């Protein structure tokens, strides 16, 4: 499951389904708590669909990287670091790319129809 | 370099959330109905804090509750706050226990048209002179009795992360509560805690893989508790040595009271062994541990200054309050600890309430370990004492080692990829 | 040569009922209620709103009646007290007042089963009735529950918000009178920060109409029918009740203890409403020009005296006041001020139901306060208005009248160019 | 939010981030309301997965469009209404539009099976 | 070479355990209050070609859902009511003499007592009537040693009226539809429904009343008939009708004890006083038991013989009439040798302190009925147990009426997803 | 399709029929499962969690969004030695699902593995 959290983010790339497999699965508290599971696991999922990404652990996107939001090699950022070193570095730019990546696919969608009326 | 979408990437947040309770009439049993894997993290470095750990105050709620939901649907002994006609027990006595049980007759209710003449023993802890005897608490409020059915022996409990969240664990032998941890691992669940309820020692948890362990918040603020891990444990076995009846009345429409009933046999003090040389050892290692924060100095054990003074634990059924003046004596093939039983017993600090402890058939002997201590510190020496209240630090004990967090698996990188 | 295409995130909603939570500006009922801390405008949105018509008035009396009845069930009852009692005057220090306050001994339990204790308080004249041989009132139907004096019922705003999937559009026209197509509609999260503030008559601390005096009502021409008047300007009312009151606290069980009025310090005077008289007189010259409006050019309008319904009824510090208003409607219109005198009640059957009961303790000290009249409760050849009301419901229609709930429902089809192959 | 709604069709079509992102996010009132709100958001998503259109904002499909659903041509529909008039016009076709959009993906699936055969 | 192909909508089934809700038709009844969702006017139900579905009622936990329910709305209507706890005092008891027929001589007794009242501070003498069996001249209700007496609120009926059960989402209903089904085993005519037919929750013992019709024949259904530890459930081809009464008009005394505490007193009666009692068509019940025995002879023997005989909740035939509790004598009915080749009146009892499902402490006071009461009903079904060879009319145990009506149906749970090998691979 | 729109079968209605038919029904299935106090937000908090974990499941294997996912794992002899006639022509689901119950768990992290293998292809060759 975790195990990959000691790893670089080239290796630990490696092993996403086995964690997105544990993300689902008075008495009141116990019954909150499954709700806000069932939440917090369909905004990940609403958010990787309306960027364009529904359906994988793995996408590309068509938002260039900005050297202000890091200006490490990829052989630094693969090879010599671990996600938890990531996430904590770029902070104070999620939601810059977040939005980012929304603009851009509502672009492409349009862009798409107009293609497929020619 | 193009952004990159991830999801499933292993990342964490320290977090707050509910826990849910599993187990391998008990009242843990009956409520963590839940039935019963662990990860090493390679080269994940943690930070750890035991006195902040939310995963206590979550103990400290569900004990509580789950004590007094089972404690709710029971008999109330309202009909009992009525004023006693009361004397001393003074047959077969054989000293040490004068005046220690009262002999108590009173007008009872039973059809709403008529009234009984019942009598009962009590301890003298639970009777307030006003012959004109009160049960202790009626002047601030109704007494439940406890349903005898109901077991409140404390078993394994397993603390179980909901979906989503994980909880860490620290296996750094040497780790004083708080800081950076290596060697981390993740579990689903705790390891099992027994919700032992006691004061000034601490029961029946576990031990430290070696010497002693000595964690506090600030180990120079005498404000707060010190608390001791032993990696050997002492053998201490307590007795209630008198042979006990019950007498059961019916005050009501299938309301029963269960009054303690007479003695058979001899009149006997409750007492607690401890070995000599155990306890001996036992101190002096924690002092050789404890040295090490206030130089090379005398340290001294001295006695408390009644749930707090005394030790108090559930030993079979009944409350035991027990003096450990003889046990903390020193200034660096037995010896006994003499003990006081009360059935009116008000818990986890509160005075709005009251249980009344039914009595217990038959004879009580309980063998249990002593796996740590709570000390309390108050010039080239200094003296420590005899801890206890809250009963937050009891849990902190066994939770120090687990933390909660959130993991949220999604996030961003640069790489050589654009779509299409 | 057109096809159907799916659109998802559509601007679309049809109206809807459903459940709103309660939020707040970050002890008090409704604080411990409102536990979520806390504008889009539509420029070519019309929209019809109908404030009669509402559901958002009936879930928030709803919830009130709900929270009350909870703060009030886990305190103790005063079931002890409906014993008879031995009542006489109070004649110390009395002004002129004669017959309101009376002073009563009785035989209540004490912590034990088995003992009774001899006590006296005072009372109130409303809340007594003679059989100097006298009981409470109720005792009868419903038992009194004494309310907790720890507890606040002091109105703090309360944020109704939209679940998610809801919206709560608003209107703002200026003008608007409760129904019909509104063409200023924005859409925004909560309604804002509105005070259940409880009251009959005259509607205290509410909100003020922003050009003139408004008059809304279901059906003007039915006299059956209550009418709604927003004023423009607040009408500033100062009440007291002069009286230095002080508290007896009796052991009544194991725990359990009743408040009792004690003796009163000083002189015993009348609790009473100070309302600004030239503002009053331009508060209803204002009214009579908007209802001149609507019942007739050449029509006459007076006001007069009404027949818990004919008085204020208002809780000022906690204690539960009831002023004669008569003192206000009482005019033809084709540094003074208007004393309106006040009665005081300890035994309270709230929101027109008679199975319970609430003894409100009583509060120790001298108490004033001072509240704005923003409007004015009316029920209907010259024309004669009286004060009316008592139904909740339409106090809180007073605050919510520009608020309406939509479910969005984002998902639908039109025709286009492309096709999927 | 709904700031476009008051805009013709062709002009908020390009704002459907907008009210997706922002539809999923005394006591069982809040529980309700939670429920409520995921049941809802799924009940949407699978129809339009069952319709060959998950992940998607504007889909394109298969199904004509018949002149007596509407027989507006695409400018007034485009240009002129918003869509709150427009989904008045076609409320009572909905249903039959909607059924034939599930026939449809039912065929294109089984063909696009069978083409995967070879 | 084939692959695997991933299908997700697939058509099947297993077998499970889940919470039913309840629904009702377009209606103070204490079901009407629960039974909340309105049906279908025109419900839904697919037939299943080619589908053989083992149902067993024995296993059936819509059984026990049903029980369970039933349990909970009763104590749940009985919360928000009025204790009689000021009634367990001494009471002072005669006989009624006053126009009493011989067929009731000493079941009704007039009783005094000093009963509470508004004030805490004073007391009430108040008289009522009671029935026998009510009672322990010194006299006690008859259940006041271990055990509490709630008052049912008077505004609350108990009538049955037909339940709905039906399936959450994620699960179905089976229903069998053969008309010789006689539970544990294949049903080929299996259709699928939203929920079940209404159900009417009557609670009586040894006849069962108001129920279904068996299609063709009279139907013996058990869990293993030669097993005399074993019920014999018996569905009628044809309904036998039922006159019940309660002949005395009775009157209610409305006693205030406290500040809106009521009780509900039985008065003086109007009239004269006579027992109560059932008028059973004698040619019908002949008849009916009659086709029972030609059934019981496809087992046990072809030339047997057949003896019906007689055996208070459990010997009597208990059932609700009008809100009121009879206990009738059946005595008169299973009464019979069967070898190979115009009314019957059973006298009942009444009783007004209730325990109705085999306990002690929780026990309900009817109030009385204004009136005279009359009901008509349908035997539909008998419970019959077993020792030539003879039977006996038992019951007791409420799971069986409701399991004779529960039997055609089986919870599913819907599993739509599932693998196949074909000719297909994904690009 | 024919006259006012178009028509279904039942629910389960296939359910009978072999599944070559009941294979063109999946829409039908697939559209009737989208639907005291706490029993009834348990009910409906399960309803969604079963429904959840059974398309989180087709997510993982690349088969989101269809009713029919063709995959790229083998069938194995082992698991049902059969000829594809037999099961498509003279079988039923329930039939099927009864045969196959002790190779579901392999199957299924078989696809698991092939569509983790297929992401990471498909972003080394976007990478191109
Ligand atoms: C620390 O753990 C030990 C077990 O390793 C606990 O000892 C056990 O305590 C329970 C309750 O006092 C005893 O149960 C009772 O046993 C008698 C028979 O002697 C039976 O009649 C009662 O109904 C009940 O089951 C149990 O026998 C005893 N086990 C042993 C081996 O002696 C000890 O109490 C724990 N310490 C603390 C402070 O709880
Ligand atoms: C209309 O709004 C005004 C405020 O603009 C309300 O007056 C305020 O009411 C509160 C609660 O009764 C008063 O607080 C209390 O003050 C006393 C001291 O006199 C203190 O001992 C208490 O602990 C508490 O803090 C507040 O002083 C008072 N403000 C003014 C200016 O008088 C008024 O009650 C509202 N009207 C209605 C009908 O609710
Ligand atoms: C079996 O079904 C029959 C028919 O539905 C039931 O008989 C009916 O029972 C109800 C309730 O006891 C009777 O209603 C009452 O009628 C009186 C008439 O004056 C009225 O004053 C009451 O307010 C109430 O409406 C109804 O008349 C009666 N029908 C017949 C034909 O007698 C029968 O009770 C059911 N049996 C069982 C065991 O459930
Ligand atoms: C139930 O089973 C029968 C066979 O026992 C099915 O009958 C076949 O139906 C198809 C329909 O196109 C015909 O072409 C075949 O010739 C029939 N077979 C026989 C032996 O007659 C029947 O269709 C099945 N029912 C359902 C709903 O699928
Ligand atoms: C941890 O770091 C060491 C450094 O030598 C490396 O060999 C090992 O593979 C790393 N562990 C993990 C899980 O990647
Ligand atoms: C992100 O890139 C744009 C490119 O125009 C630049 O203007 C912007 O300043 C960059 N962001 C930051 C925080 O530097
Ligand atoms: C943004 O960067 C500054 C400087 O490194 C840091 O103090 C701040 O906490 C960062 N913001 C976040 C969200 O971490
Ligand atoms: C019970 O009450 C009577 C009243 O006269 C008193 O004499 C007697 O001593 C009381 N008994 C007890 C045990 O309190
Ligand atoms: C625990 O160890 C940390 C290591 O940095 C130290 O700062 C802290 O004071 C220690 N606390 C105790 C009670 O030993
Ligand atoms: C009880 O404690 C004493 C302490 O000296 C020990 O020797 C003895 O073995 C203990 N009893 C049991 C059963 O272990
Ligand atoms: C209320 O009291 C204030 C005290 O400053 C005073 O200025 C105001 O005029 C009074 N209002 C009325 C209506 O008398
Ligand atoms: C005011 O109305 C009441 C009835 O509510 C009546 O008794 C009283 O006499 C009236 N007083 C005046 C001055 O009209
Ligand atoms: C509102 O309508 C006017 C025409 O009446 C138009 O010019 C304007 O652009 C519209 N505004 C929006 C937000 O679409
Ligand atoms: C087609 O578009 C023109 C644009 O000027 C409009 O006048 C005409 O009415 C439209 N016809 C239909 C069928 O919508
Ligand atoms: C009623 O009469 C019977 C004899 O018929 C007698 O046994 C019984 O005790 C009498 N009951 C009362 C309350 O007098
Ligand atoms: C009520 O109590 C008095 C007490 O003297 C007694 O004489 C009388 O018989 C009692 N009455 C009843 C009906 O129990
Ligand atoms: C009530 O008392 C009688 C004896 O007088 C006894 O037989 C009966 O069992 C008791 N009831 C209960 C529930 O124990
Ligand atoms: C069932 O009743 C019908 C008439 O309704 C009759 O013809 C048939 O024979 C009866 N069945 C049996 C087993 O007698
Ligand atoms: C019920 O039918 C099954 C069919 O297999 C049979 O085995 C069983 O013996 C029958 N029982 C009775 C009482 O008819
Ligand atoms: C059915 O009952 C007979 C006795 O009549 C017994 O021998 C047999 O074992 C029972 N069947 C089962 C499955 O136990
Ligand atoms: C029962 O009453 C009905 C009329 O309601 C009558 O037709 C029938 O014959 C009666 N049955 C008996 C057994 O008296
Ligand atoms: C059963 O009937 C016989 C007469 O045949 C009678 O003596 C006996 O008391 C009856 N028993 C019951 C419980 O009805
Ligand atoms: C019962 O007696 C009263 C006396 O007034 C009469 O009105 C009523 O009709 C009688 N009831 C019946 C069913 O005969």
């Amino acid at each position: 499951f975790l195990g990959a959290a000691g790893s670089t983010m080239g290796a630990a790339s490696m092993t996403l389904t086995v964690q997105a497999r544990n993300l689902l699965s008075w008495g009141i508290k116990q019954l909150q708590a499954r709700v806000l599971a069932v939440e917090r696991y369909l905004r990940d999922q609403q958010l990787l669909g309306i960027w364009g990404c529904s359906g994988k652990l793995i996408c590309c996107t068509n938002v260039p990287w900005n050297s202000t939001w890091s200006n490490r090699n990829l052989s630094e950022i693969w090879d010599n670091m671990t996600w938890l070193q990531w996430d904590k570095e770029i902070s104070n730019y999620t939601q810059i790319i977040y939005g980012l990546l929304e603009e851009s696919q509502n672009q492409q969608e349009k862009n798409e129809q107009d293609l497929l009326a020619l | 370099l193009w952004v990159t979408v991830y999801y499933g990437v292993p990342v964490w947040k320290d977090a707050e959330t509910t826990l849910f309770c599993a187990s391998d009439h008990n009242v843990w049993a009956t409520h963590c109905c839940v039935p019963t894997q662990e990860i090493h993290l390679e080269n994940v470095t943690e930070e750890f804090n035991m006195w902040k750990n939310n995963m206590v105050e979550q103990m400290h709620t569900d004990i509580i509750s789950l004590w007094d939901q089972s404690l709710k649907p029971c008999v109330k002994l309202t009909p009992l706050c009525v004023t006693l006609q009361c004397t001393n027990v003074t047959n077969n006595i054989t000293d040490d226990m004068r005046g220690e049980l009262k002999n108590c007759s009173f007008n009872m209710t039973t059809l709403r048209d008529k009234k009984q003449k019942v009598y009962s023993l009590f301890y003298r802890l639970d009777v307030v002179q006003i012959k004109e005897y009160r049960l202790i608490n009626c002047n601030t409020s109704a007494i439940t009795q406890a349903c005898p059915k109901v077991s409140f022996e404390p078993i394994p409990i397993h603390y179980c992360a909901p979906a989503g969240f994980a909880i860490l664990k620290c296996k750094d032998k040497k780790f004083n509560g708080t800081g950076p941890c290596t060697n981390v691992s993740t579990v689903q669940c705790t390891h099992g805690i027994k919700p032992v309820v006691s004061t000034q020692l601490l029961l029946n948890g576990s031990l430290a893989e070696e010497e002693v362990i000595i964690r506090s918040e600030n180990i120079t603020n005498n404000a707060k508790n010190i608390l001791v891990q032993l990696n050997e444990s002492v053998q201490i076995n307590c007795t209630r040595p008198n042979n006990n009846t019950r007498k059961s009345i019916r005050i009501g429409p299938g309301q029963w009271f269960y009054a303690t009933g007479d003695i058979i046999g001899d009149i006997r003090q409750a007492h607690c062994n401890v070995s000599k040389a155990t306890w001996n050892e036992t101190l002096g290692k924690v002092v050789k541990q404890l040295r090490k924060h206030f130089g090379n100095t005398i340290i001294r054990f001295a006695n408390s200054s009644l749930e707090v003074t005394t030790h108090s634990f559930n030993c079979g059924g009944e409350f035991f309050y027990c003096n450990t003046s003889g046990l903390f004596n020193s200034t660096w093939d037995s010896i006994t600890l003499p003990c006081r039983i009360k059935q009116i017993i008000n818990m986890w600090q509160r005075i709005g309430q009251a249980m009344y402890a039914p009595p217990i058939q038959g004879v009580i002997r309980c063998v249990s370990n002593i796996t740590g201590l709570i000390l309390t510190r108050d010039s080239t020496t200094e003296t420590f004492r005899p801890g206890g209240g809250d009963m937050r630090d009891n849990w902190r004990s066994e939770l120090y080692k687990y933390k909660v967090v959130k993991i949220e698996p999604l996030g961003v990188a640069p790489t050589r990829c654009k779509r299409r």
